[PDB]
């Protein structure tokens, strides 16, 4: 998806040049077509670890003081769901 | 060649014709179009486009693009273009330097002299302004031939020796002039002149674009006033619809994607125009031509039958709305044909040049 973001940047240069050349037809085709469509595509392409968040804080306050405060990280939920067994 | 040329520096149609051994050759600009659009777009650089390059920046350098400084020649019509204020002579001199190097390219050497024209509604202050621009750009107006006069030259309308009556309808894209011409002995008088110095076939195009966005909002409700490139596109498509419906009864115009629609769908354009609706649309712009001609008539007191030639100059008199109101008011008198109306006055001014050369 990194190339497509750069591709989104390439589309922005394309809309720049469409408007340079008087290409109204491409102006909106990029403003309401290519650029926004690649943008929704890239929003979909977002996988999730490049900035601290409201869960690393919980991780630290769990490692320290031992009290578990998290989000039931996909392994604890299955186990908690069958306890009376 | 004639060592000089002629220049119908239109109000929107700056054209220059040379003489291939007397053959009136309208030189293709380095822009390709023999007509340089008489627009000077002081791009936000200090650099200055001219022609369709400038025309394109009529929306972008709207704050720095000059049109119809032709009308403002006779003053210090001095436009604060980045550095200082550039008077109408220099704005004209820019187009003249373009045309200069276009012809130098077309030649292989800078054969530069000219016969550059004025509307018959102009005054000798505008002509002094052109004298200064000639001191500036480096082309010679060895003499000015007013535009109706160079029209009657261009079509070779040397009728009766004692005197001849030449009617001339100039509609450049940005200028209108009715003129009546008593000519004789190779000496010319534009006997009378009226017109509409604000009207032009690009005023016609502006009415067109008005309607365009009118029915755009008629169906959906978006204004291309809201989009500058859309205004450029409407204007360009409208003038090329002008030269289209100078031959075509009707021209359908269409554009892919432009702005979002009501349902957030990239809206476009698609529909017919019928030239009937066009002459309906310029109808008050056609009233802006009639009583001008009534005024030139009364100035001359001449019957349209007595007129010995009629003439169509300025590219927007390719239009048959022009020729319709001609043959209506002129009693059916056919204007003489053989040169493009933009080319006409440039051609005949060039003929005057060769008459000098």
């Amino acid at each position: 998806v990194r190339d497509l973001k750069e591709q989104l940047e390439a589309l922005r240069g394309e809309s720049e040049r469409a408007e340079r050349d008087g290409d109204l037809a491409k102006a909106a085709e990029l403003r309401y077509g290519r650029i926004p469509e690649v943008e929704k595509k890239l929003d979909a392409a977002l996988p999730q670890k490049e900035e601290v968040g409201p869960d690393d804080i919980a991780d630290v306050v769990s490692a320290w003081t031992g009290i578990p405060a998290g989000r039931l990280l996909e392994g604890e939920t299955a186990k908690l769901l069958r306890m009376e067994d | 060649m004639a060592r000089a040329v002629g220049i119908d520096l239109g109000t929107t149609n700056s054209v220059v014709s040379v003489l291939e051994g007397g053959d009136p050759v309208v030189v293709a600009n380095s822009e390709g179009s023999r007509t340089t659009p008489s627009i000077v777009a002081f791009a936000r650089n200090g650099e200055v486009l001219v022609g369709q390059p400038a025309k394109n920046q009529a929306v972008t350098n709207v704050d720095r693009t000059v049109r119809s400084v032709k009308r403002h020649m006779g003053s210090d019509w001095s436009i604060e273009i980045d550095g200082k204020k550039y008077t109408a002579p220099e704005i004209s001199a820019r187009i003249l330097m373009k045309l200069k190097r276009d012809a130098e390219a077309y030649l292989g050497e800078d054969i530069t002299d000219a016969v550059i024209t004025t509307p018959a509604y102009f005054n000798d202050a505008q002509r002094q302004a052109t004298k200064d621009a000639g001191q500036i750009a480096g082309l010679n107006v060895l003499r000015i031939v007013n535009e109706p006069t160079a029209a009657a030259l261009a079509y070779g309308l040397d009728k009766g020796e004692k005197e001849q009556r030449i009617l001339v309808f100039d509609l450049g894209g940005g200028t209108f002039d009715v003129s009546l011409l008593e000519i004789g002995e190779g000496v010319v008088e534009v006997r009378a002149t009226s017109g509409d110095n604000h009207l032009g076939g690009d005023d016609w195009d502006q009415r067109v674009v008005d309607w365009l966005v009118d029915k755009f909002k008629g169906t959906s409700g978006i204004d291309l006033t809201k989009d500058k490139m859309a205004m450029q596109r409407l204007r360009e498509a409208a003038e090329k619809a002008k030269i289209e419906l100078s031959s075509s009864q009707s021209t359908s115009i269409n554009l892919p994607y432009i702005t979002v629609d009501a349902d957030k769908n990239p809206l476009f354009l698609d529909e017919q125009l019928t030239r009937a609706e066009f002459q309906r649309i310029t109808q008050d712009l056609l009233d802006r031509t009639r009583k001008p001609f009534q005024s030139v008539i009364a100035d001359t007191g001449i019957s349209v039958s007595e007129i010995d030639h009629v003439v169509l100059v300025g590219g927007s008199t390719r239009m048959p709305a022009v020729t319709d109101l001609v043959k209506e008011l002129t009693g059916g008198k056919e204007p003489n044909k053989g040169v493009n109306p933009d080319e006409v006055v440039a051609v005949g001014a060039a003929l005057q040049a060769g008459v000098l050369k």
